[PDB]
DNA sequence: CATCAAGCCTTCCTTCAGGTGTTGCTCCAGAAAGGGTGT
DNA sequence: ACACCCTTTCATTATTAT
């Protein structure tokens, strides 16, 4: 239904990629071996085919949120606050393999290969959420594609094509944050300090000879894993606009409506990681919905006809079509 | 051979999502409610097929020009 | 009849590949055994020759999207977008044959061999829709060729030609993109969270210690119910390259380009080569060349005025009964 | 819960950076090789994007205390103040296991790889400070979402959403400040000031003469002069405390931090009193809920937390920190 | 109202922390043959 | 009454490179 929202992180995004980086104390990323280098969690970066000079295209990295973190986000925010207090609000419950394959997808790993029935297929992408995310034992294909978050970035200039060029970023785009771990009995100083501590001095004393023991062995191992870890993560800064692009393809007036909530209930919600340092926080100040600009700081404002088909089919509402959903042909 | 042989794998889907609205629609009119995958009109069929990047040398009796105007074409 | 169609995926490429391909947490592909080894799924790529650098030719990995699929990719645009609204119009409707057979090109009408007289072979091969693939239990060949989703890539470039220097992408076009699958009542943190299941807090417990038992059966397995908690990855093409598509039509009608044409219309609304879920393949169509001849604008196709009309005239003729007619007799 | 603590700190904020940066005897940092170079610790810096020609974003950095280092702040002031009193009230002890997943997450670095049972998780997470803080040798979520403290910026204004339109602080908001340790047995100047060093002025001559083989030539002397860069004091700062679903207990433990958040350092430069800060507000989801005397308002939290502390026990410390 | 000094020195970093767990795929790509039943 | 459809049903190996 091609809905184009753009976001403002307020607050650094740390979507983790995996891997095994490391980094200097000044800052460089992944030194040769030999020097002293912390382990670093960079964030996640896709690499994007740009315009780099004049037709000397190449693939420079753009740092963004993937596409099934932000799905999983509108499908728990959607869950979370429309399909679920519906789903409260009148008598119907699910079972667990029901909140599994609406949460999830797949109510288990081992799928059955048996498919669906042409009339459960119609009538759950008929569904306003199943539809959406079409999990299930047999694999259902939801209508709802989901893209990655991209930074409104000079190297994301051909993906966004047009009307992007004022607000764009261009240079470095992510910051390395550090962190300490500090062990908490060290700043332990005086007995009024320790009188929580069962025994009090004696088995802080008896822990740090431990710490000696411990730092001993380490350095009879460079020449068991205690409390002091200095690290480092890279996060994408913030202030940064991003753009994301939900479609749907041939939605019922209700399931574009549903996403409509998610986005209208996306507030006080975060994007990837980093809970504990508030990491993810982010404003919404677009939706284009077909290209028509459908975003006020109050809400929505406007797309009535979808937020009346979602108000009434989450009035119709219930839990048979999840039942129905997660129920495996093998089990 | 100017290319390792390598093999393309190929399938053969009727898209049973699509079936399915059309016969919801009525554009389609199949009164069975199940697809298979394995066998019928809804068979996911995988085949694959060896590929070779080569020189193709054939030798022949004929016209120099008829032969060239036809692989011209 | 030649049509160039240059593409720029906005979202990544992911056409799947089969194979037990396998990749640590760095990002070395297929480690040897006796290490961490994660399962993952490529994009669809092909050995294709190439000389850059060097006269000779070698065998590079060029990433492509396969001419079966972006050529069930304008079959299927052209039912979505032309054929089946137009047939909707008229209110005609298709059996299991016929749908089989426009949608598929599967034999599954008459399994068994049908013949066709050379004359209802001709009629058929002029069909808007019809010619271009053929199929069904005819098996009749198509006029038209759909060409493989190549990348502008230098290895691309024996098979690009001239013409395509500019704007040719270099390097590796792919990336390994990893994704997890959360088990969401290892998630569940309240019992306001859980009192929308069944049981509430007695069936999570449950689902809790039966995943600690699989866990510790698994642990014990090392030294068959899989869980919800997967990690996995899979490469995939990157966004905002461009690639070239080519589609031939041999001796075509005009009514058959015209349809192409509307494919090429109306297809900026679909993906290629799937990952659905991920929005994967979305791509804007940059550019058509009508044999040689530039005639995409921004706002659909300008010009190439007699393609569309025939198209028109054969849509408004357009009846179900051909269909049925190439499928069954 | 959105909470939006303006503080002012009242001397130089200094949470240093990694990093082995330089600065000359004037203002130039990290120099060309072959001047005067003396080491310099900066502050922690964080890119934000701001407008820097109107209508153009770049990324500038904006000094910034972490908030990893402002949420250990809080817990600290929470459970130092709050928790501790509780339980040396009541007469409840913890362990040392115990003691170091209140104060860090868990006890042990090795965290182990197994999810906790839900009864567990609910009980935790209900829990007013550990349904605050997660972790643990299981690894829970915690409540509370704690950003780094931001200074009120025109660097900042992407950041700040509305509310500080006339209040934003513009131009640098750093300074090097310079130190130094001289030898204090090159001080001595008098007899009566070696009639307490044994060995007495000889010994002390001694010394002497080993800074001056240090002089001609891994010890190293006592001299040292060095710089760390500060963020200026006076400037106002907006701290975001979010709250995800939060029990009234858990917010109440928070309003109790912020309460008697006077006496505390923002951590960096203990010596020289400079993370000595006050709070000019704390916004309660959007209303003004600080006075002089500290939070007024938000009545419920604090009997909820009044009646949190009251039953608060050891052995749901023990059972958080026990690893499976 | 003009020079006349119009710096000298020496400091010019110190210690650890320098991850931990887990994921480590799922399934299907048959097609009669024997029963129904629906036009 | 025959084409369309929903369930059984039966066949045998075997290692793996990148």
């Amino acid at each position: 239904m091609q809905i184009e929202v753009t976001v403002r992180n307020i607050t650094p995004i740390f979507s983790a990629a995996p891997g095994s980086n490391y980094i200097t104390i000044d800052g460089t990323i992944n030194p040769p071996p030999g020097v002293s280098r912390f382990p670093l969690v960079r964030t996640r970066m896709m690499y994007v085919a740009a315009d780099v000079g004049d037709g000397v295209i190449k693939s420079v990295p753009l740092q963004i949120v993937p596409g099934n973190t932000m799905r999983s986000l509108l499908r728990r925010t959607m869950l979370k606050h429309v399909i679920e207090p519906a789903l409260v609000e009148k008598g119907n419950k699910l079972s667990i393999g029901a909140y599994a394959t609406a949460y999830s997808g797949n109510a288990t790993g081992n799928p059955d290969g048996v498919p669906s029935s042409f009339d459960e297929i119609a009538t759950m992408r008929a569904h306003p959420f199943i539809g959406l995310f079409g999990g299930g034992p047999r694999m259902l294909e939801g209508r709802l594609m989901v893209d990655s978050l991209y930074p409104i970035h000079t190297n994301a200039e051909r993906i966004l094509g047009a009307g992007y060029e004022n607000e764009m970023m261009s240079g470095p785009i992510t910051q390395v944050v550090w962190a300490r771990r500090m062990d908490p009995i060290l700043n332990l100083g005086s007995s009024e300090d320790v009188e929580v501590i069962n025994g009090g001095a004696v088995a802080a004393n008896g822990w740090i000879q431990d710490l000696l023991a411990n730092s001993k062995a380490a350095a009879s191992k460079k020449k068991g894993r205690g409390l002091k870890a200095f690290n480092a993560h890279e996060v994408v800064i913030p202030g940064l606009k991003w753009v994301w692009r939900i479609s749907l393809d041939r939605p019922t007036d209700a399931q574009v409506g549903l996403v409509l909530l998610a986005l209208n209930k996306m507030t006080n919600e975060r994007i990837a990681g980093g809970h504990s340092k508030d990491y993810g926080r982010f404003v919404i100040d677009g939706v284009s919905l077909n290209g028509e600009q459908v975003w006020s700081q109050s809400g929505i404002t406007g797309g009535e006809q979808y937020f009346d088909a979602v108000a009434e089919a989450i009035d119709g509402l219930s839990s048979k079509e999840f039942e129905q959903f997660a129920q495996s042909a093998k089990e | 051979r100017q290319l390792p042989n390598q093999m393309w794998m190929q399938t053969g889907r009727l898209s049973i999502v699509e079936a399915a609205r059309h016969r919801q629609s009525g554009y389609l009119q199949l009164r069975a409610g199940k697809p298979n995958p394995a066998g019928g009109p809804f068979k996911t069929s995988i085949y694959h097929r060896p590929i070779v990047q080569a020189e193709l040398t054939a030798f022949c009796v004929g016209d120099q020009q008829g032969i060239e105007a036809l692989l011209s074409e």
